[PDB]
């Protein structure tokens, strides 16, 4: 059904940069993007569900 | 053996959707932390 | 010597309010004051001794 195909040309990138650093040099531990569930973790708990 | 419970607080918040459907517990061993719940349990709090 | 002293009047505080918060909750593992180790462990990291 069809000959030429459109594709992804980038991989994706995982780096520790920012506070997610930090806990795994003190805490021990690491969250993929914690720059985000951190954030997600205030405004849910004001605003609704 | 070291299963150790997934962690809610982050999976409260999740990175992408599942997509097919089906029992799950039919093939377990597939996993390592493996629960079932009934409608709601104490420990998740 | 002496018979009035000068004493301190509030006691201290320590609250989770904070980046402290969410390892808390994700990580599972709260240090005194992290907004601060956090911070020192960036600029530490990369200037000197």
């Amino acid at each position: 059904e069809d000959t030429e195909a459109d594709v992804p040309v980038t991989y994706g990138e995982m780096v520790l940069n920012g506070a997610n650093l930090v806990t795994a040099l003190v805490m021990g531990k690491a969250v993929r993007s914690l720059d985000d569930v951190g954030r997600h973790l205030l405004e849910m708990q004001e605003e609704q569900l | 053996r070291d299963p150790p419970g997934y962690r809610y607080a982050a999976a409260m918040v999740p990175t992408g959707s599942i997509l097919s459907t089906i029992e799950v517990a039919s093939h377990r061993r597939l996993f390592d932390f493996f629960a079932r719940v009934r409608s709601d349990e104490n420990s998740l709090y």
